[PDB]
């Protein structure tokens, strides 16, 4: 009888081993952000699932949780690469946004973690900016527009997008990477499939010696 | 006298090397605890080099003054160098798909698949260990029994084209490499990427063109001439120190260069 | 003085 | 008025602090300075269970000191043959992140949660054959961060929401509910009669609540940090605790205070897990540091290490028999010690 | 719960004929499921056994070769080819679900049978009576030994208690010694000494009528014992 | 309003943690000792069974 009990357990292990070759094949994204992030778009955690050219994305929108973050944000290390949203035209919380990306990106346990940082809803930013460095911020030529924007509406957001930037560059030397991006948009699949085959291979270099 | 310098610069490079290989194994032996199986690439490489600084090495030092003693020796040093090299190919291989195909090499690189490459590699170390193995014997000296200019000239030959093989397959594999980081590229890790993967092929044209070229000279030779004699001494004592030097630098090159590495 | 190949 | 209330407050935590602190003559070290000391214990991998695919979050022993639950942040329970090794039950749980799992006392059903803020109970004992969940549930607030089974029909919670709550599984209601915590609840341990239980918090405090009449009993405040750990002395009338701020504390429900502190100037890392052995003699210790530590419960002094873990142990416990010890961890692998 | 055998019927002898089982209401896969036979007015007698994911099959020498038992887990079935049958063959032949893991209860539960009319060195289990007429409200204490030890190494004996009703299907009582089954009253009791085994009705009822089989599991070419029938 | 309530419990539950009894750490101690002496023997991790009782190995 013992025999059976054997088999059964054995029967168990294929089927762990069939789990185990999704597992690691499967990517994971921690996608963060305020409420006023419209993140939804692209009872607590809502483990969505997509996938692009045969890769398989696991995103966890974790969600109606305390407003602390230290312990349950533990659990995440796995994880390819958190998303952090921030609907960059609410110009008034969009400090209380960065002092967020703050409190992630030097988080002692992230530190190994790249974030795809969505800088969302483009057109209100844009339209805010037709109809918030008041003073003296001018894009660096280094980076330029797509046709039809209105440089101001380019330097406003390139302003905001380097006040990330600067946060993820002054700590965090090359551990990991802040990947920034600007979004309303059908393409958001692919920039995170993009991202993550970067942070992919960046691990790799750093794991391979190379 | 003659040999003096020769002892000097051998007996340098057996020290360095070992100490490298030694290093380079003795953090590795963490994977109890702190290394992934991809350290074993490295492992079996620092291996390699080791045996080519532990056998062969120290025996050529003392060659400056029995059958099956030599046909286990034979037999190991053949296996350690060709297990040099396909060591230095799979490597090679493996750091194509890390950088092509980031994701798979992401899924699929796991013990249960570094330890079948790495059996691999060793077993064809062996199988082509063999041939030039059974033709070495006592004759006073380990020296071929069988017939030095017809079976030997072959094998050598054999033995330079999968010298020449590899070095092909990994300049282009690191062609390709470095073509996508250049891509990727259109901030330090791509070139400084590309370079050593240039040194590496360098280094592996360096230090294994001379390994054949010796002993393909020496199997073509139909009659030694004094002039022919010297010529090819010159050419075993530089060919000599080539080699283990190229053995004795792999660690450097492979794991001591490496960030991953130098936080000892 | 005479020297053997690397096999 | 606010100031009023506040200052009355105060001056209660001043009396609290004097009748403790008169009650505070002798000290545990102070009377074990003539206990025979344990000495080293060393204690060898008698198994390894290799199942789980990623991080082993919580393990609990059934009450047949044999059969052992483990949870990992992959989304699956199993249920471990402690002896053969063998997987009895492979559960694939509807949420990936599992915090914490619990082993009902009659055997017959499991229970876990964690980021989905749902207490999921499962009937292990099924006619159908398989494991089937039996309850969902759903009221807290928060990450589920422990819970405990009092009996088939009644278990406890622990939640991010900073309230604990007892169930009634049969309904899947709250039957009453735990408050006075401040931070995020981290730990639970039931008395041994399950008429009284513990609760670890961020807050750094620990509370003692009653099951039945529903209010704190007492709160203890000794630690430097949040609770990740606490465990009740077999006897019911002391409990240890284990934080980030590196130490384990004893406290005891009858004087009311911290009894004895377990700490080493080489231990830097956050405790994860705490247990006694049977007799209440052994206190364990799991640790961000891989090494769980065995420590003497009289007399602090570090007994013995068990060493065979390669990430952050991040569960522990001991038999109901004591015959063994088992440990998960962040590397996937649970390890059972004897 | 439900398993349904179907086929047989009647055979010319030296013929062919597959028995049909189909499960329901239960996880068809997880279960290890063993045929049972039962000769007009005779004993139960094995069959047969195929495990959970068919990786092990075993069958009593006296059909072995002769028959072929194999299982559909995606329809839920359980089949029994029969190539060459004998006088001997003709029997009810019931289906049996067991589970075997620390705790489980094998054979717990028995399909309704079908049945089919036809124109050494193992253990034996003996059962010391035909029949036993008892009152209600009396107690009893069938008996039972074996040729073997049933206490394993491992310390569990692999004794098993059924009872079958007149006109029904056994019906698991013990699993293994006092290990009392599922669904049935408190009054059963068992327990042996290893080598003898005594159910214990502690206080009897009219429910109780009926043949209890004794069963081996300890090493299987599985093997029943005979029938022992209480009257009143 | 809710935050004057607040504190009103807080100091309702403070007073109702005073007035518990207790009893001197010394005693408490004296009675964890006594407790964890008496089943001393049973415990199979302070005083490793020998393998034959040990079910693992």
């Amino acid at each position: 009888e013992d025999k059976a009990a054997v088999e059964r357990s054995k029967m168990i292990e294929k089927q762990l081993q069939k789990d185990k070759q999704v597992y690691r094949r499967t990517l994971r994204l921690l996608l963060l952000g305020a409420d006023n992030s419209g993140k939804s778009t692209i009872s607590g955690i809502f483990e969505t699932k997509f996938q692009v050219d045969k890769v398989n994305f696991h995103m966890f929108d974790v969600g109606a949780q305390r407003d602390e973050r230290r312990k349950w944000i533990q659990c995440f290390n796995d994880v390819t690469a958190i998303i952090f949203v921030v609907d960059s035209s609410d110009y008034n919380r969009l400090q209380e946004a960065l002092n967020d990306f703050k409190s992630i990106w030097n988080n002692r346990w992230l530190r190994t973690i790249s974030v795809i940082l969505f800088l969302n809803k483009q057109d209100l930013l844009a339209e805010k900016v037709l109809a918030p460095e008041f003073a003296r911020y001018t894009t660096p030529e280094d980076a330029t527009p797509e046709p039809g924007e209105d440089p101001r509406v380019t330097r406003a957001k390139y302003f905001i997008r380097k006040e990330f930037v600067d946060i993820s560059t002054a700590s965090g030397d090359g551990r990991h990477i802040c990947y920034p991006h600007f979004t309303c948009d059908t393409e958001n699949a692919r920039r995170i499939f993009n991202d993550c085959k970067d942070i992919i291979l960046q691990m790799n270099l750093r794991e391979y010696n190379l | 006298e003659l040999f003096m310098p020769i002892c000097a610069t051998y007996l340098l490079i057996f020290v360095v090397g070992a100490v490298g290989n030694g290093l380079t194994c003795l953090v590795i032996l963490r994977h109890k605890a702190m290394r992934t199986p991809t350290n074993y690439y490295l492992f079996s490489l620092a291996v390699s080099d080791l045996l080519v600084l532990l056998v062969g090495l120290p025996l050529e030092l003392y060659e400056m003054w029995g059958v099956g003693g030599c046909y286990f020796r034979t037999l190991l040093f053949e296996m350690v160098c060709l297990a040099s090299v396909l060591n230095v190919t799979a490597l090679s291989v493996e750091r194509y798909v890390a950088v092509v195909h980031p994701l798979q090499a992401r899924s699929m690189v796991t013990r249960a698949h570094v330890r079948r490459v790495l059996g691999a590699v060793w077993g064809l170390a062996m199988l082509c260990s063999l041939p030039n193995t059974s033709l070495h014997g006592i004759r006073a000296v380990c020296m071929l029994v069988r017939p030095r200019a017809l079976y030997n000239m072959v094998v050598q030959t054999t033995a330079l084209l999968f010298f020449c093989l590899p070095m092909a397959i990994m300049s282009v594999l690191y062609l390709l490499i470095g073509l996508r980081l250049r891509r990727e590229r259109l901030d330090r890790g791509r070139r400084q990427v590309t370079k050593m993967l240039f040194v590496l092929v360098v280094v592996f044209g360096i230090c294994w063109a001379p390994f054949h070229a010796d002993r393909v000279m020496w199997s073509v030779v139909s009659q030694w001439t004094d002039g022919l004699h010297l010529a090819f001494q010159h050419v075993h004592v530089i060919s000599g120190i080539f080699f283990y030097l190229g053995s004795a630098a792999n660690p450097v090159l492979y794991s001591l260069m490496s960030s991953r590495f130098r936080e000892t | 003085f005479l020297f053997r190949p690397r096999n | 008025e606010l100031d009023q209330l506040r200052q009355e407050a105060e001056q209660l935590k001043n009396q609290i602090r004097d009748a403790r602190k008169a009650c505070a003559d002798a000290t545990l070290s102070q009377i074990t300075n003539n206990i025979d000391p344990v000495g080293r214990i060393q204690m060898r991998t008698r198994r390894t269970l290799r199942g789980h695919l990623a991080k082993i979050y919580a393990m609990h022993w059934g009450t047949d000191s044999r059969l052992l639950v483990s949870a990992s942040q992959d989304g699956k329970l199993i249920i471990w043959d402690s002896y053969t090794t063998n997987k009895v039950h492979a559960i694939p749980l509807r949420s990936s992140w599992v915090m914490t799992c619990a082993y009902a006392p009659s055997g017959n059903y499991v229970a876990c949660g964690g980021l989905d803020n749902i207490c999921s109970i499962y009937n292990l004992k099924t006619r159908e054959g398989n494991v089937r969940v039996s309850r969902e549930l759903a009221g807290h607030t928060g990450y589920l961060s422990c819970c405990r089974f009092l009996d088939d029909n009644q278990i406890v919670t622990s939640s991010g929401d900073t309230t604990c709550a007892l169930w009634d599984i049969e309904t899947g209601q709250q039957t009453t509910t735990f408050t006075g915590h401040t931070g995020d609840v981290m730990s639970l341990s039931l008395a041994p009669d399950t008429r009284l239980f513990v609760s670890g918090a961020c807050d750094a405090s620990a509370k003692l609540w009653d099951v039945r009449e529903g209010m704190c009993r007492q709160t203890f405040t000794g630690h430097e940090s949040d609770i990740n750990a606490i465990c009740f002395f077999p006897n019911g009338n002391a409990f240890a605790t284990g934080s980030d701020d590196a130490t384990c504390r004893l406290f005891d429900l009858r004087a009311d205070q911290e009894l004895m502190t377990y700490s080493h100037d080489n231990i830097i890392c956050g405790i994860t897990s705490v247990s006694f052995s049977k007799s209440g003699r052994l206190l364990l210790a799991g640790y961000d540091d891989f090494n769980c530590n065995v420590w003497d419960a009289l007399k602090a002094d570090r007994a013995g290490v068990l060493a065979g873990h390669d990430n952050r142990v991040s569960c522990l416990g001991v038999t109901d028999d004591g015959m063994a010890v088992a440990t998960g961890s962040w590397d996937s692998f649970l390890k059972i010690w004897n | 719960v439900q398993l349904v055998e179907s086929g047989g019927g009647l055979v010319q002898p030296g013929g062919s004929r597959k028995l049909s089982c189909s499960a329901s209401g239960f996880a068809f896969s997880s279960f290890g499921m063993h045929w049972v036979r039962q000769a007009p007015e005779k004993g139960l007698e094995w069959v047969a056994y195929i495990s959970s994911g068919s990786g092990t099959i075993y069958y009593a020498d006296t059909v072995k070769g002769r028959f072929t038992i194999s299982r559909d887990d995606p329809k839920n079935t359980l089949f029994l080819q029969m190539t060459s049958l004998r006088s001997e063959d003709t029997a009810m032949y019931y289906c049996v679900r067991s589970i075997y893991y620390y705790g489980s209860s094998p054979f717990d539960f028995w399909g309704q049978g079908t049945t089919l009319t036809v124109s050494s060195s193992d253990i034996v289990m003996t059962q010391a009576t035909s029949s036993v007429p008892v009152t209600p409200g009396e107690s009893v204490s069938i008996s039972c030994r074996s040729s073997k030890s049933l206490l394993h190494s491992n310390g569990n004996t692999y004794l098993y208690w059924f009872l079958q009703r007149p006109g029904q299907s056994p019906q698991l009582l013990i699993y293994r010694m006092s290990n009392l089954a599922s669904g049935v009253p408190d009054r059963f009791s068992g327990s042996g000494s290893g080598t003898a085994f005594t159910l214990t009705i502690s206080r009897l009822e009219a429910e109780d009528v009926g043949v209890y089989y004794c069963m081996q599991h300890l090493e299987y070419p599985l093997t029943f014992g005979a029938g022992t029938k209480l009257e009143l | 309003t809710a935050s004057i309530a607040q504190a009103r419990k807080l100091v309702e539950q403070l007073k109702m943690e005073a007035n518990i009894d207790r009893i001197k750490v010394s005693k408490a101690a004296a009675d964890l000792m006594a407790y964890c002496e008496a089943h001393a023997k049973e415990d199979p991790l302070l005083t490793p069974v020998p393998a034959s009782e040990n079910p693992f190995r």
